[PDB]
C-alpha cells in the first residue's frame, strides 16, 4: 500500500498473506472462514509452494501459519486479460479466530450491487510495497479508496476492465494498492459490519496519475465461491 | 426512495423486497434479531467484526 494508515491492533483481522518457501509475503488473501482464504488467481503463479500466515501485522516481531489442502483456481483465469482473477484456498487445518484473526462477511449478490457498491469508499490493505519501486513492507496497511465510476475507468485503463472488474482509487492523489498487494482484502463497510467487495488484482503501476486500481469484483463470483467452500 | 432504498429498510444487513414490503437477512454465523430487523452474532468472533 502507498500511502493510507497502518492496520492498528484488530483492524484489518480478515487479512491473510501468502508465503514463499523463505518465509516472504508475494500475495495477499481475505480469510472467509476457518478453512477457507480468498485471493488471486493469479498469485498462484508466482511461487512453487506456498503456506499462509495469518493474523500476522509486524512481518518482524511474532501470527499463524497454515499449509494449503486444496487451491480452486477459476477455470477461465487468462494471463492475457486478467479476467476472472479469483481463486479460494482450502486449508489443512482450521484457522484459530482471535484477536486479529477474524473472517469478512460475504454478502448477497443484489444487496452487495445496490448497497455496497454505491457506497462511496472501501478499504484494502496488504504488506506489499509503499511506493512503486521500493521493497515489501513489513507492517500490515490499509487505505480508503473510493469507488471509480465505471465510466471513468475504462476511459482511464490503457486495457479492458472486463464486467468481473471494477476500479477504485484516486485519479491524482498518490494513494494506490501495490506490488504484493494482490489477491488481498477490498472490504466495504455498512453500519460497522465489514463485506468482502474485491480482491486487489492489477494496476498499470502504483499510484500513477490518472490510473486507478483494479480489482476482481466479487459480486461476480459469489456463487463460485460458495460451490468453492461447499 | 422506497422499502430497501429507504435506509435498507431499517435492516442492519441484507435487506430485500418481497410482495412490497421489507425483508431484512444476516450473513452467516448471524441470527436474524426479533424485531426481525437487526442481526445477532451467534458467537465469538462473527464475521466483519473489528476486534477491538
Ligand atoms: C490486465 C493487464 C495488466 C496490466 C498491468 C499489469 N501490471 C503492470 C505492473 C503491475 N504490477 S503491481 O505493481 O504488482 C500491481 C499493482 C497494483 C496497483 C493497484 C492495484 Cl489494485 S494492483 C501490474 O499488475 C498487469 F499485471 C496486468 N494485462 C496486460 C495482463
Amino acid at each position: 500500500i502507498v500511502g493510507g494508515q497502518e492496520c492498528k491492533d484488530g483492524e484489518c483481522p480478515w487479512q491473510a498473506l501468502l508465503i514463499n518457501e523463505e518465509n516472504e509475503g508475494f500475495c495477499g488473501g481475505t480469510i472467509l472462514s476457518e478453512f477457507y482464504i480468498l485471493t488471486a488467481a493469479h498469485c498462484l503463479y508466482q511461487a512453487k509452494r506456498f503456506k499462509v500466515r495469518v493474523g500476522d501485522r509486524n512481518t518482524e516481531q511474532e501470527e499463524a501459519v497454515h499449509e494449503v489442502e486444496v487451491v480452486i483456481k477459476h477455470n477461465r483465469f487468462t494471463k492475457e486479460t486478467y479476467d476472472f482473477d479469483i481463486a479460494v484456498l482450502r486449508l489443512k487445518t482450521p484457522i484459530t479466530f482471535r484477536m486479529n484473526v477474524a473472517p469478512a462477511c460475504l454478502p448477497e449478490r443484489d444487496w452487495a450491487e445496490s448497497t455496497l457498491m454505491t457506497q462511496k469508499t472501501g478499504i484494502v490493505s496488504g504488506f506489499g510495497r509503499t511506493h512503486e519501486k521500493g521493497r515489501q513492507s513489513t507492517r500490515l496497511k490499509m487505505l480508503e479508496v473510493p469507488y471509480v465510476d465505471r465510466n471513468s475507468c475504462k476511459l482511464s485503463s490503457s486495457f479492458i476492465i472486463t464486467q468481473n472488474m471494477f476500479c477504485a482509487g484516486y485519479d491524482t492523489k498518490q494513494e494506490d494498492a501495490c506490488q504484493g498487494d494482490s489477491g488481498g482484502p477490498h472490504v466495504t463497510r455498512f453500519k460497522d459490519t465489514y463485506f468482502v467487495t474485491g480482491i486487489v488484482s492489477w494496476g498499470e503501476g502504483c499510484a500513477r496519475k490518472g490510473k486507478y486500481g483494479i480489482y476482481t469484483k466479487v459480486t461476480a463470483f459469489l456463487k463460485w465461491i460458495d460451490r468453492s467452500m461447499k | 426512495r422506497k422499502l430497501c432504498s429507504l435506509d435498507n429498510g431499517d435492516c442492519d444487513q441484507f435487506c430485500h423486497e418481497e410482495q412490497n414490503s421489507v425483508v431484512c437477512s444476516c450473513a452467516r454465523g448471524y441470527t436474524l434479531a426479533d424485531n426481525g430487523k437487526a442481526c445477532i452474532p451467534t458467537g465469538p468472533y462473527p464475521c466483519g467484526k473489528q476486534t477491538l
